């Protein structure tokens, strides 16, 4: 009983206003907690955004344009959302609701974190990805997730069962504009028969469910 | 705004011995600041609070200490599953978080493992074509991948991605991925890629034909 869990677009043209809610269970969001929204961009560290405190209704802001950010708690959905208006492409990022609680100094810290929702900023379109199998003491197999957009994408090798040898590696952004995702497995030598693989790759924003086998 | 910086930017430590991870503060702060840990794919993990006690349910390795404008972040003997990056965070009731420390446990040398995967004939139907090279379970992180297109280098259409450090073994893994278009890949023979690395005394080439 305890549990934070981010929603929202994950892809928003700019000049729009991004919205993100998060689900809180557990516990009330008009406890005098600090609810919090912190971003990361790509390969930065973190940034503080914004805090609302249940209980006093306090909200505190990081600097920003006069307006930009907008919090607010709800009691009804226990639920504590965040606007962000007049979007560019710097706010690209992965977005985290945490929970504050004080300790024996009187001052709040992020003692539980969430998920995190990635959202990207853009005026590109959404895009289904396409899946091609990769094949040739120790061998190596994989799935290569071409052509999508936006971020992310989930792959798993034999709905979960199989997990050890296992690498998704990160998306690379091509040239046209568009994500190229692989993920392989290494193998024993004598299995390319004996065992069939299919991996499992899914795409949320274009509704891409596809198990794709091998050889 | 009170600026959080933290330093060094990375780290690379055995098991065994302590890594100090420092933190400087714009103004005084008192002792109003915490320790994040954010393993590769996770959220952040409350560490220190009180700039000197450490969380519920965190491995007694892990101390903070510090007041005023300096403090630091200890690590007492560094465990395979300790790489991650580390966040500096000071609270009035702004909060302010520090750029990060990565830090990574130093492994033995491994060569990599290396696999070659020419297209398949379904993707050679829609006219672009890729090759992908993969290599498996390498340190260190740093590695070289050459492609050669019958012989001759093929230098600005290759992408690599390097993964997360594993918390497990500690190794990385590189995937590069050759793009070609359908008549130009069906206009040669052998596609081959070349790594070199430190735990090689000699660069490893993989190929095929077609």
């Amino acid at each position: 009983q305890l549990q934070l869990q981010e929603s929202g677009p994950g892809l928003v043209k700019p000049s729009e206003t991004l919205s993100l809610t998060c689900d809180v269970s557990g516990v009330s969001i008009s406890s005098n907690y600090g609810w919090g929204w912190i971003r990361q961009p790509p390969g930065k560290g973190l940034d503080w955004i914004v805090t609302i405190y249940g209980g006093t209704g306090n909200t505190y802001y990081a600097p920003s344009l006069e307006g930009r950010v907008a919090i607010s708690k709800d009691a009804s959905k226990n639920q504590f959302s965040l606007r962000l208006n007049s979007v560019t492409a710097a706010d690209t990022a992965v977005y985290y609701c945490a929970r504050k609680i004080t300790y024996s100094s009187g001052w709040y810290y992020f003692d539980y974190w969430g998920q995190g929702v990635l959202v990207a900023v853009s005026s590109a379109s959404t895009k289904g990805p396409s899946v091609f199998p990769l094949a040739p003491g120790t061998a190596a197999l994989g799935c290569l997730v071409k052509d999508y957009f936006p971020e992310p994408v989930t792959v798993s090798w034999n709905s979960g069962s199989l997990t050890s040898g296992v690498h998704t590696f990160p998306a690379v952004l091509q040239s046209s504009g568009l994500y190229s995702l692989s993920s392989v497995v290494t193998v024993p030598s004598s299995s390319l028969g004996t065992q069939t693989y299919v991996c499992n790759v899914n795409h949320k924003p274009s509704n891409t469910k596809v198990d794709k086998k091998v050889e | 705004e009170i600026v959080m910086t933290q330093s060094p930017a990375t780290l690379s430590l055995s098991p065994g011995e302590r890594a100090t991870l420092s933190c400087r503060a714009s103004q005084s702060v008192s002792s109003r600041l915490a320790w994040y840990q954010q393993k590769p794919g996770q959220a952040p993990r409350l560490l220190i609070y009180d700039a000197s006690n450490r969380a519920t349910g965190i491995p007694d390795r892990f101390s903070g200490s510090g007041s005023g404008t300096e403090f630091t972040l200890t690590i007492s003997g560094l465990e395979p599953e300790d790489v991650a990056v580390y966040f500096c965070q000071e609270d009035h009731n702004w909060s302010t978080f520090g750029q990060g420390t990565k830090v990574e446990i130093k492994r033995a040398v491994a060569a990599p493992s290396v696999f070659i995967f020419p297209p398949s004939e379904d993707q050679v139907k829609s006219g672009t074509v890729s090759v992908v090279c993969l290599l498996n379970n390498f340190y260190p992180r740093e590695a070289s991948v050459k492609w050669k297109v019958d012989g001759v280098l093929k230098t600005g259409n290759s992408q690599e991605s390097v993964t997360e450090q594993d918390s497990k073994d500690n190794t990385y893994s590189l995937s590069s991925t050759l793009t070609l278009s359908n008549t130009d890949y069906q206009s040669h023979n052998v596609y081959a890629c070349e790594v070199t690395h430190q735990g090689l005394s000699s660069p490893v080439t993989k190929s095929f034909n077609r």
